[PDB]
C-alpha cells in the first residue's frame, strides 16, 4: 500500500510541478502587465523602448557571431584531428589484434591445462574434505 | 598574441576617441543632472515599499507557521488514534 | 503498554497546545501584516498624490540633451563591444593553453604516486621473504622432534 | 596508446559544434523577438501618440489574478499534496 501511495505521490508531485510552472508563467504575465500599466507614467517613453530593443538586437547578434565562431573553430579542430584519428586507428587495430592473439593463446593453453587433468579448486575441496574426515576420525 | 596585442591597442585608440565624444556626452549628462537635481517623497516611498516587503515576508512566515500547525494537528490526531488503540489494547489486557 | 499510552497522551497534549499557540501567533501575525500592508498602501498613495517635483524644465532639458546626443548615441557602445568580442579569444587560447597544462599536470603526480607504489611493493616483497624464512626453517624443525 | 583519445575529442569537436548551431538558432530566436520588439517600439510611437489602454492591462492582470485564483487552489492543493506526500511518507516511515 505504501508503494502504491508513493507512486500516487510521485504523480501528484509531477502535477504540482506542472502547476508551479503554470503559476510562474502567470506571475510573469502579471509582472509584464504591471510593467505595461506603469509605463503610462505624445511619444516620450518610446525612445527608451527603442534603445532597449536595439541593445537586445545587438546582444543577439553578438551571441550569433560568437556561436558561429565557435562552430567554425570546432569544425577546424575536427578537420585537423581527422588525420590524427586516421593515424591512431592503426595503433588501435594493432592493440586489438595483440589482445585477440593473447586471448587465443591463453585459451589454447587453458585447453592444454585442463587436458593435463588438474583443477586447483577441486584439489582444495578434496583436501578440505579429507581434513575434516580425518579430524572426526581422530 | 602579438596580433591580439595590436588589436587591443587599436581598441584603446577607438576607446580614446569614444572618450573624446564622451566629453560632450558627459557635458550633456551633467546638464541633465543639474536640471533634475531639483528632486524628497522618493525616500518615503522606498521606506513604505520596504515596510510592505517586510509585511509580505511576515505573512509568508505566518502561512508557513499555519502549515506547520496543520501538520502538527495531523500528527496529534495520529498520536491520539494510536493512543486510543493502545487504550483498547490495555483494557483488553486488564480484563 | 501503560507507559507507551501515557507517553502518547502527553505527546498529543503537547502537540495540541503547540498547535493552538502557533495558530494564535499566525492569526496575530496575519493581522499585523494586513495592517502594515494597508498602512504602506496608504503611504504610497499619499506620496504619489503629492509627487510633482516640477518636472517641466527637467523633461525639457532631457529632451534637449537627447536631441543633442542623437549623433552621440549608443553607436559608440557597440564600438566598445568589439573589445570583449576580442577579449573572449584573448582568454580562449590561454584557456586551451591551460587545458594543455592540465594535460601535463595530470600525469606526473599520479605517475610519481605509481613510483612510490611499486617501491613499497618491492619493499613488501622483501618483507614477505623475511617471514618466508621464518615459515620454512621452523617448519623443518616442526616435524622431526614432534615426531 | 592515448593517440586515439584525442580522436574522441574530435567527436566532441562535432557534438558541441551542433550545439553551437542550436545556440545560433537560439540567437535567431532572440532576433525573432529582438527586431520584433523594435517593431513593438514603433507600435509605441503609434500607441502613445494617439492613453487609458494601460488600464486594460490591469484587466489582463485580473485575468492573471484568475490564473492566480487557480493557483490559489493549485499551489494550495500542491501543499495539500505535499502534506499528503508527507502523510504518505509518514505512513511509509511507520511501515
Amino acid at each position: 500500500a505504501k508503494l502504491i501511495e508513493k507512486k500516487s505521490a510521485y504523480a501528484n508531485t509531477e502535477k504540482d510541478y506542472k502547476m508551479v510552472q503554470e503559476q510562474l508563467s502567470k506571475q510573469r504575465d502579471l509582472y509584464k502587465r504591471k510593467e505595461e500599466l506603469v509605463s503610462t507614467l505624445a511619444d516620450g517613453g518610446y525612445n527608451a523602448q527603442l534603445a532597449k530593443a536595439k541593445t537586445e538586437l545587438n546582444e543577439v547578434s553578438l551571441a550569433i557571431k560568437k556561436s558561429s565562431m565557435k562552430m567554425e573553430l570546432l569544425k577546424k579542430e575536427l578537420l585537423t584531428i581527422e588525420p590524427k584519428l586516421k593515424e591512431a586507428t592503426k595503433d588501435n587495430e594493432l592493440n586489438v589484434k595483440h589482445v585477440k592473439q593473447c586471448q587465443e593463446t591463453c585459451d589454447k593453453l587453458r585447453a592444454r591445462l585442463v587436458e593435463y587433468g588438474f583443477d586447483p579448486s577441486r584439489i582444495k575441496d578434496l583436501k578440505q574434505r579429507e581434513d575434516k574426515l580425518k579430524s572426526h576420525y581422530y | 598574441l602579438n596580433v591580439v596585442m595590436k588589436n587591443l591597442e587599436r581598441l584603446r585608440g577607438e576607446y580614446n576617441d569614444l572618450q573624446s565624444e564622451t566629453k560632450t556626452k558627459k557635458e550633456k549628462i551633467k546638464g541633465l543632472q543639474d536640471e533634475i537635481m531639483k528632486i524628497i517623497k522618493l525616500q518615503m516611498q522606498n521606506s513604505k515599499v520596504e515596510s510592505v516587503c517586510q509585511k509580505l515576508d511576515i505573512l509568508v512566515a505566518k502561512l508557513k507557521k499555519v502549515k506547520s500547525a496543520s501538520k502538527k494537528s495531523g500528527g496529534d490526531v495520529v498520536k491520539f488514534q494510536k493512543l486510543l488503540q493502545n487504550s483498547e489494547r490495555d483494557v483488553e489486557l486488564s480484563s | 503498554t501503560l507507559k507507551s499510552t501515557k507517553h502518547s497522551i502527553s505527546e498529543a497534549e503537547n502537540m495540541l497546545e503547540e498547535l493552538r499557540g502557533q495558530q494564535t501567533e499566525h492569526e496575530t501575525e496575519i493581522k499585523d501584516l494586513t495592517q502594515l500592508l494597508e498602512k504602506e498602501r496608504s503611504i504610497l498613495d499619499d506620496i504619489k498624490l503629492s509627487l510633482k517635483d516640477k518636472t517641466k524644465n527637467i523633461s525639457a532639458e532631457i529632451i534637449r540633451h537627447e536631441k543633442e546626443l542623437e549623433p552621440w548615441d549608443l553607436q559608440l557602445q557597440e564600438k566598445e563591444s568589439q573589445i570583449q568580442l576580442a577579449e573572449s579569444e584573448l582568454s580562449l587560447l590561454e584557456e586551451t593553453q591551460a587545458k594543455l597544462k592540465k594535460n601535463v599536470e595530470t600525469l606526473e603526480e599520479k605517475i610519481l604516486a605509481k613510483k612510490t607504489h611499486k617501491q613499497e611493493l618491492q619493499d613488501l616483497i622483501l618483507d614477505l621473504k623475511k617471514k618466508l624464512n621464518s615459515l620454512k626453517d621452523e617448519r623443518s624443525q616442526g616435524e622431526k622432534n614432534f615426531t | 596508446n592515448p593517440s586515439s583519445q584525442i580522436i574522441a575529442r574530435n567527436e566532441e569537436i562535432l557534438r558541441d559544434i551542433g550545439e553551437c548551431e542550436n545556440e545560433i538558432k537560439t540567437k535567431q530566436m532572440s532576433l525573432k523577438k529582438c527586431q520584433e520588439e523594435v517593431s513593438t517600439i514603433e507600435k509605441d510611437m503609434k500607441e502613445y501618440d494617439s492613453s487609458k489602454l494601460n488600464e486594460l492591462k490591469k484587466e489582463l492582470k485580473l485575468l492573471a489574478k484568475e490564473l492566480e485564483e487557480q493557483e490559489s487552489e493549485s499551489e494550495r492543493k500542491y501543499d495539500l499534496f505535499q502534506n499528503l506526500e508527507l502523510e504518505t511518507e509518514q505512513l511509509s516511515s511507520e511501515l
